């Protein structure tokens, strides 16, 4: 007791006191097959309501089809009365109330009772009501989306209905590209060519080619199927599929009964009939790119593999393509107005009352409404109201007066308000509104605003980055209010009007005279500027987004705005230097942006974050994408572009139309476009928006809807199974759990639902039959499922006979998702700029609320295992060499030398990325090494040093190289730190660090665009400021290098020299 | 004095000191081949100080503590009003200020878990509530289909009583009335299922309010507990000991 000074804690108790003890797995909840029960009983009674009014309950097996149930119902209805009042069973269809509270008519009678999502186990019989049975396969769409389509139809809002009708413009326009040169262009939508951005090849790839040649293998089939024939080529790396197809045919059809010329004529008739498949997955080579430019080839080179392609007949392909067959749905500014520039008054806003406010009167003294106008940043002095009727029934009936003229409101203006407590200053709730509506109409009259709760990381009072609009959830502070009505609906000026007032503002400046102190605004330079300024302006240009601009530099920029056209890349900085509270300036800015030079997408993506909310700007930004952003480079950045939709003011905008169209032009984009939208559907910030967009996609995507509907059904199966495992089958043995898993998966509803479908991680890979013996639950507390499928390709053997991917209910995958994305982008940055560090950014996909998929990498082990398996007899200590010993056991000969090179190449890459991103501390169980010698990290945790939110200038080193790694880096030598093996390794790290330092603008912007997603690690820009220190962007590169050397020296305690 | 200067500290760590101060609060910062010093006035407005005059750095700032910045540059109608080691129990101990930093940081970190716990309960409860609301619309819809059924059978059954009648007058109509009796007390069960949900909904929304209520009482303490813990860490760094800190924290 003398340990604790006998000081008791009376409050503490252990009669079940928390989710600390056995602490994992918090995603709950979501209900399964029936209301209030995850998995319906294996034999169940179901009420069958008939047309004659008779209720017969008949026991069904849970897995029984509706054809089985109807057939039995109309046998069992004979024994009940009024049998002559029934028609033949064929004159009838089932219907019932589902868990979504809609009465879903059950048209596909092959479906099983468990799969219907029934709420209460009962069925009603009726004759099929709507003459278009076809039209009521919006069930397909609403199953894919997860909310029923009818739910939109009874939305009142004119914008939503205007989105739904107008967006079809895009859908029809996409389908019209698909069926243009059909069947080729259809095959192109379905199987778009999987191709790198560059035809140009890295020198280290080129040097594996012996003067630009690869050995390929073309495979063919003849009779009946199943017997296959190699035809090993040795073609040029930069020859096209058509040329490779000829050679395979040439060599297939040379012969002793065929002259040279006779062969040439047999080649021409045969050559055009085929196209190249990748053996083992639905990938193809459908247009003229260099073979090397297709991803599969370029990877086959890197891994030291011989590409295995198949010669596929075009008609056996145009067999497997369907008709995409678009169909318009059922659902197929009125009068003149007073321009905003006429309104001669200030802005004022009447704050009436908040109703549902939950505060302790014993704790809090007084509460008030803070307010402010914004554009990302604020166009005036931020004001409050008085601290009236504190806590109890808070009612202020005040007009707040904002020092801004109504004409000087920008198109993208937004009121950001918040109820606060009292220096005891402290926000309760918040909510923002666009001061104009989607039809450009200045908002007047009465408005009710249901508010949002303050999130974790926000200490600030107001939160203007937060989503524009009322909360859907009713039971929350409903602060209602009134806007000044000016005897006419006030609309925003036309562009033709802004052009004229701008062209006037210019010529008015031309007569402003000799001396103008605070020159800042205007140049006084004429057509001839000074060389020192034109040098300073490019210096500003180069500075990253987060290097905030001074009021001097702003004005300096805004004056020379017309020279700023010669340096397009300045535009982000220029725009932030406009006075948006001066329409004179904003009108002129609209004229520059109108015909500003297009810029590179990686620079134009800055213009779609929350600091650039203006339509004209964001237009130019999408104009940049429409020109440059390739279908490859788009899907690289798709996660960031979907997130950036949140910062658009209105549903209907140019960016949504861009992405939607692309997704309908390319099914590989479509596939991930669906899943990132679908992922966030649980979040009420965007449920409405993303549903609408997902409706548009689903209605226009052709037969992939039916593929997605299988994927979706397979995930929902797994979401239940795990949700049962994590609730009722916790406090059981693995033994007991696994016996439950295998039972369930063998039932026919699971066997139907989890077998023939496409991997959401990569829909190229098919998933065939489940191999249940290699299926299992992992040891993690979250109860992830290790799942395994037979690759049902013709050429399984050539690629992988078994696909296998981990499904993890209860862990938020989107942090990992993003870092693995950043790693993939760092790798391309290094490698395409000629230096071969090898990251393994394994696949990860979040498909819902803390539910997702992780690519298994076969033949890789945690350092911990390496050491567990290599631990000697009596448990004394683990050897540092055992990693090295284990790696040698796998690689012997010249193979050993190359394995170390790889290990050292992968160790240098992952050290620099890890340090830069500040990911979670690395250790034995989250670092992995492969049999061939490549190393890579898993389970990243928190990216931008989220553990610095407690205490935190820590500039942490997460990958700290114990001796283990250095032994392996420098073969076997005592005092590893001092070999040339390690000198090299260091110079890999320095060249790597400087590469990511010269692409810092990108990585800033990627993180800037991800603020939208409510990731606790990305709450606001100074989260992303960590990446500045770690990269050292305020310093010169020579100091930066030394900074990194310094940073690395102290973590490793010696070993980092001048060089 | 010019090195001390109170407000003179000598980008990222500037924002965290300007974070959650009022309109008018400021400080001065230090590439040299760029400019010299940087006034960071919050309204975060950065204003350059060029040196070739600035007569001194302290000269320029005391003028604008009295007077606004509107006459210098049009849209800066705000003064240098708040020129932000005061309390911290005035402990000139060094070690004992360091122990207090652990004490408050354990209390802060304790408090952030309680705040994080309740933000999950809140959002689970907002989910669980609306799941119940939809279920009630499902029940209410379920009930319409059963209320329609007991109606639907009366139309057809009371046609099949009057026509004929004598043909199994009770043999027919018993087993028609039995079905009708099962139908209506089934409705009685469904309704009593629904009623019982709505009582839970109000008991849930009650707890929902009680979570939010205690979130708003944990917040203001969490802000000041953090703010006191930062000045306790400022006071220390005014001996360097950047590395010694971590065991307390
Ligand atoms: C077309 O095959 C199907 C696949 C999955 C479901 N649910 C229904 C089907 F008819």
């Amino acid at each position: 007791m003398s340990y604790y000074h006998h000081h008791h804690h009376h409050d503490y108790d252990i009669p079940t006191t928390f989710q600390g003890a056995m602490g994992s797995m918090p995603p709950r909840p979501s209900s399964g097959e029936l209301w209030g029960i995850h998995l319906m009983p294996p034999r169940i009674l179901v009420e069958c309501l008939l047309p004659n009014g008779m209720i017969v309950t008949l026991e069904c097996l849970r897995e029984a089809t509706l054809i089985t149930i109807k057939h039995e119902l109309f046998k069992e209805a004979r024994k009940y009365p009024l049998h002559q009042l029934l028609q033949d069973e064929s004159s009838y269809i089932f219907v019932s109330v589902t868990q979504e509270a809609e009465r879903e008519e059950f048209f596909d009678e092959t479906r099983r009772l468990c799969d219907l999502r029934l709420f209460q186990p009962f069925l009603k019989v009726i004759e099929p009501v709507g003459n278009r049975e076809e039209k009521i396969l919006n069930r397909e769409i609403g199953f894919a989306i997860g909310m029923p389509v009818c739910e939109f139809d009874m939305v009142k809002d004119p914008e939503v209905q205007d989105f739904r009708r107008n967006i079809l413009n895009v859908c029809k326009e996409a389908v019209d590209l698909r069926d243009l040169n059909s069947p080729h262009s259809r095959a192109m939508y379905v199987y778009p060519p999987n191709v790198e951005s560059s035809p140009e090849l890295p020198k280290h790839i080129y040097n594996k080619l012996d003067k630009g040649q690869i050995i390929v293998v073309i495979w063919v089939i003849v009779s009946p199927n199943n017997d296959k024939q190699k035809y090993t080529l040795k073609i040029n790396h930069d020859c096209v599929p058509e040329q490779v197809i000829a050679e395979a045919i040439r060599k297939k059809t040379r012969s002793m009964l065929l002259s040279s010329e006779q062969l040439k004529l047999c080649v021409l008739e045969y050559q055009g009939k085929y196209i190249l498949k990748v053996c083992g997955c639905d990938e193809y080579f459908l247009e003229k790119y260099p073979l090397s430019q297709y991803k599969y080839i370029r990877s086959c080179i890197m891994l030291g593999r011989m590409p295995n392609l198949m010669l596929m007949a075009k008609e056996s392909l145009y067999s497997q393509l369907p008709m995409d067959c678009f169909t318009m749905p059922s659902y197929s500014g009125e009068t003149s107005t007073k321009s905003l520039w006429v309104i001669n008054s200030a802005l004022r806003i009447k704050i009436l009352c908040a109703t549902y406010v939950n505060v302790n009167i014993r704790d809090i003294d007084k509460i008030y409404v803070r307010t402010g106008i914004y554009h990302g940043g604020e166009p005036l002095c931020d004001n409050v109201n008085t601290q009236r009727v504190p806590c109890s029934n808070p009612r202020w009936n005040e007009w707040l007066n904002y020092d801004i003229y109504i004409p000087d409101l920008p198109r993208a203006a937004r009121l950001c308000l918040s109820i606060c407590s009292v220096e005891e200053h402290c926000p309760l709730a918040w909510g923002n509104i666009n001061l104009f509506d989607y039809t450009d109409t200045l908002v007047s009259g009465k408005m009710a605003l249901n508010l949002w709760p303050v999130p974790h990381g926000l200490e600030d009072l107001l939160n203007p980055i937060g989503v524009t609009g009322s909360n859907p959830n009713k039971e929350t502070p409903c602060l209602e209010l009134e806007f000044d009505w000016f005897s006419s609906v006030v609309k925003f000026p036309d562009m033709s009007v802004i052009e004229e007032h701008a062209n006037w503002s210019v010529s008015r400046e031309a007569g402003f005279s000799y001396s103008h102190a605070g020159l800042s605004n205007r140049l006084a330079r004429d057509n001839e500027l000074r060389e020192n300024d034109k040098e300073q302006l490019k210096a500003i240009s180069t500075r990253d987004p987060l290097s905030e601009i001074t009021e001097q530099e702003k004005d300096f920029l805004w004056s020379h705005r017309h020279y700023c056209v010669t340096i397009p890349e300045i535009l982000p900085k220029l725009l932030l230097s406009v006075k948006w509270n001066s329409r004179d300036e904003v009108a002129q800015m609209y004229c520059l942006v109108k015909d500003w030079p297009p810029i590179k997408p990686e620079q134009a993506m800055e213009l779609l974050d929350c600091n650039y909310p203006d339509p004209m700007v964001r237009g130019f930004a999408v104009r940049c994408l429409e020109k440059y952003l390739t279908d490859d480079k788009l899907s690289q950045y798709l996660i960031q572009l979907v997130q950036v939709l949140k910062y658009e003011q209105y549903l209907d905008n140019l960016l949504v139309r861009f992405l939607l169209k692309k997704a309908l032009t390319n099914q590989r984009i479509g596939h991930f476009f669906f899943w990132h939208l679908k992922s966030e559907m649980h979040n009420k910030t965007v449920s409405q928006r993303f549903g609408l967009l997902l409706e548009s996609y689903c209605r226009a995507c052709g037969m992939y809807l039916k593929h997605l509907n299988r994927q979706v059904e397979a995930m929902e199966k797994l979401i239940n199974l795990t949700d049962i495992l994590k609730q009722e089958k916790k406090d059981e043995t693995q033994k007991v759990q696994m016996k439950f898993l295998v039972e369930q998966m063998r039932r026919p509803d699971f066997m139907d639902a989890l077998q023939g479908f496409l991997s959401p991680l990569n829909p190229a890979h098919q998933l065939g039959n489940l191999r249940l013996e290699e299926c299992r639950i992992m040891s993690s507390a979250k109860r992830p499922l290790w799942l395994n499928w037979e690759n049902p390709d013709i050429m399984s053997e050539l690629l992988f006979q078994n696909n296998e991917i981990i499904f993890k209910n209860g862990d938020d995958l989107r942090q990992d998702m993003l870092t693995l994305q950043i790693i993939r982008i760092m790798e391309n940055i290094w490698q395409n700029q000629g230096l071969d560090l090898r990251m393994l950014p394994y696949g990860c996909l979040s498909i819902g609320d803390c539910v997702g998929l992780i690519e298994v990498v076969r033949n890789s082990h945690t350092i911990m295992q390496i050491q567990c398996k290599g631990g000697l007899k009596g448990a004394l200590q683990f050897n540092s060499h055992t990693l090295h010993q284990w790696l040698k056991d796998k690689n012997k000969g010249e193979i050993y030398d190359a394995a170390i090179d790889l290990f050292t190449r992968s160790c240098a890459g992952y050290c620099v990325a890890t340090f830069i991103l500040g990911i979670g501390d690395r250790h034995n169980s989250n670092i992995m090494v492969k049999d061939d010698g490549q190393l890579f990290h898993i389970d990243f945790g928190h990216f931008l040093d989220h553990k610095k939110k407690k205490f935190g200038k820590r500039e942490r080193v997460p990958f700290v190289l114990t001796q283990d790694f250095l032994i392996v880096i420098s073969k076997g030598a005592q005092e590893c730190t001092k070999t040339r093996e390690f000198e090299r390794f260091q110079e890999m790290c320095y060249k790597a660090y400087l590469a990511i330092r010269q692409h810092a603008n990108l990585f800033i912007n990627l993180f800037s665009m991800m603020l939208g997603s409510g990731m606790p690690e990305l709450q606001s820009f100074d989260d992303i400021a960590y990446i500045r220190k770690t990269l050292a962007l305020d310093k010169t590169e020579q100091e930066a290098l030394e900074y990194f050397m310094k940073q690395m020296n102290d973590a490793h305690h010696g070993g980092w020299t001048t060089k | 004095s010019l090195q001390d200067a109170e407000w003179y500290w000598g980008r990222e760590e500037v924002n965290e000191k300007l974070r959650d101060t009022a309109d008018g609060t400021f400080l001065v910062r230090d590439t040299k081949m760029h400019g010299d010093y940087t006034l960071t006035l919050r309204k975060n407005k950065l204003i350059k100080i060029f040196h070739r005059k600035y007569s001194s750095v302290v000269e320029l700032i005391n003028h604008y503590r009295n007077e606004s910045l509107a006459q210098y540059n049009p849209k800066l109608d705000v003064k240098l009003l708040y020129p932000v080691q005061d309390q911290v129990v005035k402990e000139d101990n060094i070690e004992a200020v360091g122990k207090k930093l652990h004490e408050y940081n354990t209390q802060f970190q304790e408090k952030s878990r309680e705040y994080d716990r309740l933000y999950e309960e809140y959002t689970r409860t907002s989910q669980e509530i609306q799941m119940k609301r939809t279920a009630i619309e499902a029940f209410n819809e379920t009930i319409k289909i059963f209320e329609e059924q007991c109606q639907t059978q009366e139309r057809y059954s009371k046609e099949y009583i009057e026509k004929f009648k004598r043909e199994g007058n009770e043999k027919e109509i018993q087993r028609i009335m039995h079905n009708y009796d099962k139908l209506k007390s089934r409705i009685s069960e469904i309704i009593d299922s629904r009623r019982r949900l709505e009582e839970d909904l109000k008991k849930q929304a009650a707890e929902y309010r009680e979570i939010d209520k205690r979130m708003n009482s944990i917040k203001p303490d969490l802000i000041q507990l953090r703010k006191t813990r930062d000045q306790y860490l400022m006071w220390l760094t005014q001996g360097v000991r950047q590395k010694k800190l971590n065991e307390w924290l």
